[PDB]
């Protein structure tokens, strides 16, 4: 009967299946009671009901806030007498409830502060602090939790006055306490060794009293943190050291406990102080080297440790970086140790490794090749840090380590095959400066000889009938991928047919890393100024069938389910660059080599699984038709056009963006439509074609194909456009509307696009009034100008005018001459920058009948011409939904339209502004600058003799 | 959901103090603004009050040598002898008896503000600006001392001072030969300049400029050091209050100063040079055109390391200036000892090398030869390991120089037919990839979309090399 | 299904939690969305080498608006799914925060983190990002709701995890 009671039932019933609907909406009805938020405190505070209840009860009222508390300018929504009654009950509220409760309060009194603290929450701070007490630190733990909560929000800020004013408020009634309770739980954990449950509770308290005192440090170190900090400091710099049986537990390697996260949130803030308040923090960096240093020698090899061995490097690395704390080991002796003690048993190769390799060779390709937090990663990077500082006594310290692990391999190779893997990493390591990249490693260390090393150490192992360990015959291989960029031409062609027989192995990641060295480097550039590669076609001639067939072969090696065969895209990867670099060399075998990818796809097309593998199968297609001859064109076409009919009417949506942009190639390709391409193009313009952003790229192109290549294909220009209307209306697709446009106007005659033409201008207009974008505008500005320098500069006066008398000096007096200076892409700044000059020097009917229009055009023409790369130079977070991506095929990509060619848009586009002017004005007599110059602005009179006299 | 806009995240040129407020301990470089000039009470009481002019000086002289060099100043004024300390100042009165009594008053308005008000509210001010006019060298020295413990009190009593016009009697006390003189009506006079909230009256203050122009041209170090000073608190003002500073062609000497042997004056007169370079770039080309560039190449090496760090500010205003500017910059070969501040100095410090790193960047989207020196350098390493520590600020100073320095690569990547972006692999080469990509975790949403529009322009698997 | 578990299944909205949910349900693939409103239950039933087993999926809103009972729905759960979209960064960056409020309600439960979309040539969220779970111990799997990569293993460990038997399988 109670709407107490009443409330209690449906909270009950949201953790039950059946009502868990029906009991919101419920809830919700009942929440429209005036004092439900206080009806629900009563709730929580029941303890006649059970837990479950009272806990949905704190779980609503604390969603309740976030959605009730404030509009969205900060208005309070309830009744100005509850707000204040939930503000006065709230703090001793939460103090009263077991944990559970007691969390989800402190979070909806956070939620209150998000809005309300300070400026209309003044006493929270007061009332929160009061709550602190050397005897209850369960109390505590909560009461730290909600200050923590609101305090951490300093963190992701830019400083402010309004935030240091907040920062400094919270400071004076925090300071003395927080110091103070700090200075007491050192003391209860010390006379409570050996009570394990209040141990437990006591670290708790501790671990949320140091990300406070993160949140106090994390702006500036403020002055009550400075004068006190030997205390505070002292104290972390005792619990990085501390050990308790009770707090540890040799059976759990993974699950790491307080105590270690303690830890780690101690040296996070021991890394703030050493990065940001070295000044102050100064005298006591040395003490916690020492510290960090005993801590790395003696931590456990188990993943619980991962971070805090991570945490305490990335510490002694900003240590590093500091050069008067590098020099205390920066000497032969202290980097020994550290090297024995820190970095070398970190650095071999754990056998949670080698499982991955055996298990699931596919990833652990992807992982190696890409890369953290491991202890090996940790740990060398640590080692790259101080070789940067002292590359010649880090070098020379690891060389002796390495001599002797060469003997210790040398003596019994079988069972000591892991410290030939050790000494080949850490040589890599110490051998490349820097990172590698994508395009390889650029420059090695002077002190080593990676060739002499290949000779001796590498290419052995590569061709030894067997092998210690198939792992050295990987990292052998990855020995040339990593050093390829410092390996000669003829050093890589002596590798070439070692690699290929590899692709012969049943070892999945031999074959599969060899495939990949194979591949880069045939992408070795001979200089980044041109873009031959290293490897031409003569180079890659002779093996170019072979390492298909077995490329292939491998594909199909395990199977022809659409998942196992699509599996290893580093196969596909390769088989595109091998065909790219081969060019036309194994031209008579095309037609099989694509009867094989198309069952490829075929198969695939059953459950498309890999994206990579099936974006290189058509990448290889598509490398095919580049290198076939055009005259044989149709035969392939015929080839693949039914299994992509098949792609079309079973709707296999991964292969559709894809197979229209290899057909728009092929179009684009023939001087005719194939005859079995033709029945596409009526099809295409469907309305349900465009639905899916990641086919409209795809398919805008393609229609663009149909109308270079034969636009007759169309016999009604209606549905095309169509198309153009689709696009144009769309904020989304505006740009490919433009490139549709541009083909539409330039290349179907004027004779059949005359009873179309107003309405493809009223089309392209209606967007300026319904619902303009800045990038809209910036394209139709261009657009001006392409028609203005291809059509002529009376055709698009009437073209725009054709839509209402006068509409051309209205649109170009307001959004073209305004929007030219603001056109970021140099390509289209040159488009339309020319195309509105022509207007002026070319366009004897704009001058005669817009007199007044020329001064403010040759503004606009002057400032564009004599400014910048401030400027926005492309025009370019949201909802994945099914068929929303397109990928685009560079094997047949296309280079954009430039109208233009002779003018490179880097300086010669102010130069040619300069000579036409010029030429203008001599051919008007030497009477169009003089005439102008008065009517121009005083700065761009200045701008335009620089122009003329540049 | 609503929160106060200073807990929201959704011209490169700084003044001196856009944001005053402080967490950190306020650590003092200026000069302490009082200084002092080095029973039988009852007895002494009667001489000063008694009739004979012999017998008034020998108290004088007496309440003074006890207030010189601790001094019992509570004990004087509880004599309730200063109102006849200040009649001893009046106009016709003895030379020595005003120079006793207003030596006497000196110190008691250098203790205190209680006992500084004591002497201000027996109306002892319009006085010692009398004897200004009419003293002699010896009563104008203590007059101008007084003057300088009242002003250096408070920022009211400053105001004070200054509505009584003491700025005319005061600013002729610059004809003198006595260094002690001068050197303590600068420190006055330094007195009166200083001080943020409230300003002084600029009508007022400005009128000294003239005179400050003169007194950097001391070669005496304690008068430098005040006259710097004071032209440091005038300088710190809008462009308004730069143009004065220019106009009076104080500029040329004040960059002689930064290589001054003392520290003393190298802080003040760099404080006053990095106030005239916050202006425009025409005001900030007048302080290159006097040299400050080579001067600021040293200033980086100084000992002090607040003298680094006002270097590196004060460069970075200029390379917040125009193309010309930032290659002067660059042709002062400030930039080597910029990366390695940036990499080896003091946060605060290193800071500010970001700034001016990241500004000279901002303008050479327009020279790319800017960048391609730049990156020579190499800066790219010290950028990209900054981001793992610095405070969020700095962390978007930083991206927007590294994006910057990745427009510029990609730009002379298209212009020049590249095959890859060199800049770009120098930052992954470097490790800076990472630490550009580790900036997405950042909750500050600024943060967040910079780096996520560095990566997915830049890094972002684009395309395979055809 | 005697043996029954109450699964909570959260992430950002549009991750594919309702995909995923109605491909073990009918085997169909969701092509649209359809954000879903508070909650929907489902029960999957499994039939293993110990038995049938049954999980009641509470698929939940990730929306915020569409929210619901957000957190409440959490009470008494025995294991949870938390969802995001290797194509989408912020649903990864919102994944602690998901987790935060799970285990605020339930403390110790098997959590599963999976990464839908993998199918999706455009990855933004590597497996080199990808280490929440390491901070956790929670499991974490690359999965496809469209493709069916790994599409039980979710299921499989919490199985595993809540029968307390290495051994079960389906
Ligand atoms: N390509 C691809 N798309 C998927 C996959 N899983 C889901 N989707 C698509 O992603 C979109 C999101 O679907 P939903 O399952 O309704 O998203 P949700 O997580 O339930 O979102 P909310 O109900 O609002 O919390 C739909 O368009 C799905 O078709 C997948 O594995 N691969
Ligand atoms: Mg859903």
């Amino acid at each position: 009967m109670s709407d107490l009671e009443t409330v209690a039932k449906f909270l009950a019933e949201s953790v039950i299946a059946s009502t868990a609907k029906t009991s919101e909406r419920n809830l919700r009805q009942l929440e429209t009671q005036d004092g439900f938020g206080l009806t629900l405190l009563h709730v929580i505070a029941s303890t006649n009901l059970p837990l479950s209840t009272r806990l949905a009860g704190a779980l609503f009222f604390k969603n309740f806030i976030k959605r009730k508390w404030v509009d969205e300018n900060g208005n309070h929504l309830l009744p100005a007498n509850n707000v204040e009654l939930i503000k006065k009950e709230i703090v001793p509220l939460m103090i009263s409830l077991p944990n559970n409760l007691q969390v989800q309060i402190g979070e909806a009194i956070s939620s209150i502060a998000d809005s309300d603290f300070p400026d209309r929450w003044p006493t929270l701070l007061s009332d929160l602090a009061s709550r602190l007490s050397n005897d209850d630190m369960v109390t505590n733990k909560g009461v730290l939790t909600v200050a923590h909560s609101i305090f951490k929000r300093w963190r992701p800020l830019f400083r402010s006055d309004e935030l240091f004013l907040e920062i400094k408020l919270v400071l004076d009634v925090f300071t003395a306490p927080f110091l103070n309770l700090l200075k007491t739980v050192d003391e209860q954990i010390t006379a409570n060794e050996n009570n394990k449950a209040s141990l437990n509770i006591l670290f708790d308290v501790l671990l949320v009293l140091i990300k406070l005192y993160y949140d106090f440090n994390c702006q500036d170190i403020p002055e009550f943190f400075e004068d006190n900090i030997q205390v505070g400091m002292g104290i972390f710099h005792k619990y990085l050291s501390y050990s308790n049986p009770l707090l540890e537990d040799p059976d759990e390697t993974e699950h790491a406990s307080v105590l270690i996260k303690v830890k780690s949130s101690i040296q996070e803030l021991v890394q703030l102080y050493t990065t940001r308040y070295e000044d102050v923090f100064g005298p006591m960096i040395n003490e916690f080297i020492q510290i960090t240093w005993n801590l790395l020698t003696s931590i456990s090899n188990q993943p619980k440790y991962d971070i805090l061995v991570s945490k305490s490097l990335s510490f002694l690395t900003a240590v590093t970086r500091i050069p008067k704390y590098f020099e205390i080991f920066n000497n032969e002796s202290a980097m020994n140790n550290i090297t024995e003690q820190i970095i070398l048993p970190n650095v071999t190769l754990r056998e949670e490794d080698v499982e991955l390799f055996e298990d699931d060779p596919i990833e652990y390709i992807r992982r190696d090749l890409e890369g953290t937090d491991t202890r090996r990663r940790a740990c060398t990077d640590f080692l790259k840090e101080l070789k940067e500082k002292n590359e010649v006594l880090v070098t020379n310290i690891f060389l002796a380590h390495m001599k002797g692990f060469v003997d210790q391999y040398m003596s019994d190779p079988s069972k000591n095959w892991k410290f030939k893997d050790l000494y080949i990493y850490l040589f890599t390591a110490l051998a490349i400066n820097g990172n590698i990249t994508n395009a390889g490693v650029s420059s090695t260390n002077n002190l080593l000889n990676v060739v002499d090393f290949f000779t001796k150490e590498i290419a052995p192992d590569l061709t030894s009938n067997n092998i210690p360990h198939i792992i050295l015959r990987v990292d052998a291989i990855k020995y040339i991928y990593t050093f390829r960029n410092q390996l000669t031409k003829a050093q890589l062609i002596e590798l070439m047919p070692i690699l290929a027989t590899f692709l012969q192995t049943d070892e999945y990641v031999v074959y599969t890393y060899a495939a990949i060295t194979i591949e880069k480097i045939l992408t070795i550039r001979e200089s980044n100024t041109s873009p031959a590669f290293i490897f031409h076609k003569e180079d890659i001639s002779n093996s170019t069938e072979i390492l298909l067939k077995n490329l292939i072969a491998l594909i199909l090696k395990h199977g022809s389910s659409p998942e196992k065969l699509a599996e290893n895209e580093f196969l596909m990867r390769s088989i595109f660059r091998v065909l790219q670099t081969s060019e036309d060399s194994i031209q008579p075998l095309f037609p099989q080599l694509l009867a094989q990818f198309i069952e490829i796809v075929t198969i695939m097309a059953k459950n498309p699984s890999n994206p990579r593998f099936t974006h290189y199968t058509f990448e290889s297609i598509g490398a095919i038709l580049n290198y076939t001859q055009r005259q044989n064109l149709p035969l392939l076409v015929d080839s693949m056009m039914p299994t992509f009919l098949t792609v079309f009417s079973e709707d296999i949506q991964e292969f559709i963006p894809y197979v229209f942009q290899i057909i728009a190639f092929v179009v684009e390709q023939s001087a005719t439509i194939p005859e079995s391409i033709k029945p596409l193009a009526q099809p295409l313009l469907a309305p349900n074609v465009w639905e899916l952003k990641g086919n409209i790229p795809a398919v805008t192109r393609l229609l663009k194909s149909f109308i270079k290549t034969d636009s007759s294909i169309f016999p009604d220009l209606v549905p095309v456009l169509g198309i153009f209307q689709r696009l144009i209306a769309s904020k989304a697709y505006e740009v490919h509307g433009f490139d549709l446009l541009e083909h539409i106007m330039l290349l179907i005659d004027m004779n059949r696009l005359r009873p179309y033409i107003k309405q493809i201008a009223v089309l392209l207009l209606q967007r300026l009034q319904n619902s303009k974008t800045e990038r809209y505008v910036k394209k139709l500005t261009v657009f001006f100008g392409l028609i203005s320098n291809k059509l002529g500069s009376d055709f698009l006066i009437h073209f725009i005018d054709e839509v209402q008398d006068g509409l051309f000096q209205q649109i170009w007096g307001n959004f073209i001459i305004t929007t030219l200076p603001t056109i970021g892409n140099l390509l289209d700044r040159k488009i339309a920058l020319i195309g509105v000059l022509n207007m002026v020097i070319n366009g004897q009917f704009f001058q005669s009948k817009y007199p007044t229009l020329i001064s403010s055009t040759m503004n606009s023409i002057i400032e564009t011409a004599s400014s910048i790369a401030n400027l926005k130079n492309d025009y370019v977070e949201e909802i994945s939904t099914f068929g929303s991506h397109f990928s685009k095929l560079v094997s047949i990509s296309e280079k954009p339209f430039d109208p233009l060619p002779e003018i490179d848009v880097n300086n010669g586009v102010r130069l040619y502004v300069a000579e036409a002017l010029n030429k203008y004005n001599a051919i008007s007599g030497n009477t169009f600058l003089n005439t102008i110059l008065p009517q121009l602005t005083q700065e761009n009179q200045v701008k335009l003799n620089q122009l003329l006299v540049g | 959901k609503f929160v106060p806009e200073y807990r929201r995240t959704n011209e490169l040129r700084r003044r001196r103090d856009t944001q005053q407020v402080e967490l950190r301990k306020a650590k003092r470089d200026e000069a302490l603004a009082k200084r002092r000039n080095f029973q039988e009470l009852p007895q002494m009481t009667q001489q000063l009050n008694s009739d004979d002019m012999q017998e008034q000086l020998s108290a004088t002289v007496k309440f003074r040598q006890i207030l010189s060099q601790r001094p019992p100043i509570d004990v004087v004024i509880q004599a309730g002898v200063v109102p006849r300390l200040v009649e001893f100042m009046r106009e016709n009165q003895p030379e020595m008896l005003q120079l006793e009594a207003a030596w006497a008053l000196t110190n008691i308005a250098s203790g205190t503000s209680a006992q500084t008000k004591v002497v201000v509210d027996a109306d002892a001010v319009p006085l010692f600006i009398q004897l200004l006019y009419t003293g002699s060298v010896e009563v104008k020295e203590q007059a101008i001392w007084a003057l300088g413990n009242v002003a250096g009190d408070s920022t009211d009593y400053r105001d004070y001072v200054l509505q009584c016009n003491a700025m005319e009697p005061i600013l002729g006390l610059f004809n003198s030969n006595k260094p002690s003189l001068i050197r303590t009506a600068t420190w006055t006079l330094s007195n009166l300049c200083r001080g943020k909230k409230p300003q002084p009256d600029w009508s007022v203050v400005s009128q000294a400029l003239p005179t400050l122009a003169k007194l950097i041209y001391s070669m005496d170090t304690e008068t430098l050091v005040d006259a710097c000073w004071a032209i440091s608190y005038l300088s710190d003002g809008p462009q308004e209050a730069i143009q004065a500073v220019i106009d009076v062609r104080i500029p040329k000497r004040l960059v002689e100063l930064l290589s001054h042997e003392s520290t003393l004056v190298q802080t003040p007169a760099l404080r006053a040079v990095g106030n005239i370079v916050t202006g425009n770039d025409l005001q900030t080309q007048v302080v290159i055109n006097a040299g400050v560039l080579p001067a600021l190449r040293l200033l980086l090496s100084s000992p002090k390391e607040n003298i680094k760090k006002e270097a590196c500010w004060t460069i970075s205003n200029i390379t917040a200036g125009n193309t010309e500017q930032i290659q002067a910059v660059i042709d002062a070969n400030l930039i080597p000892p910029l990366v390695k501040l940036l990499e080896v100095a003091e946060y605060k410090t290193k800071k500010e090398a970001c700034w001016a790193i990241s500004n000279a960047s901002s303008g050479g989207l327009q020279r790319p030869d800017i960048i391609r020196y730049l990156v020579s350098q190499g800066c790219i390493k010290p950028l990209c390991d900054l981001l793992e520590i610095a405070d969020n600020r700095i962390i978007e100073v930083t991206l927007d120089a590294l994006e910057n320095i990745l427009k510029m690569g990609e730009a002379d990547k298209e212009a020049r037919g590249l095959n890859i972006n060199e800049n770009a692999d120098f930052i992954e080469k470097a490790g800076g990839m990472e630490k550009i990509f580790n900036c997405q975790q950042n909750e500050n949403d600024k943060i967040y979309e910079k780096a996520y529009k560095i990566i997915e322009t830049y890094f972002g698997e684009e395309e395979d090399a055809v | 299904p005697q043996v029954q578990f109450k699964l909570v299944l959260v992430g950002d909205g549009g991750t594919g939690k309702t995909t995923f949910v109605k491909r073990h349900l009918t085997g169909e693939f969701e092509k649209k969305y359809v954000a879903t409103l508070g909650v929907e239950v489902h029960p999957l039933v499994f039939h293993t080498n110990r038995g049938p087993i049954k999980f009641n999926v509470w698929d939940t809103a990730g929306q915020e608006k569409f929210g619901g009972l957000r957190d409440g729905y959490y009470i008494q759960a025995q294991c949870a799914i938390i969802m995001f979209d290797v194509t989408s960064r912020v649903t990864y960056k919102n994944v602690p925060n998901w987790h935060r409020d799970l285990v605020r309600v339930c403390e110790n439960i098997p959590i599963v983190l999976c990464g839908n979309k993998v199918d999706i040539k455009d990855r933004k969220v590597k497996a080199k990002s990808i280490v929440f779970h390491r901070k956790k111990n929670l499991q974490y799997y690359d999965i496809s709701a469209k493709s069916n990569y790994n599409f039980e293993k979710p299921f499989l460990w919490l199985a595993r995890k809540l029968i307390g038997d290495p051994n079960l399988e389906f």
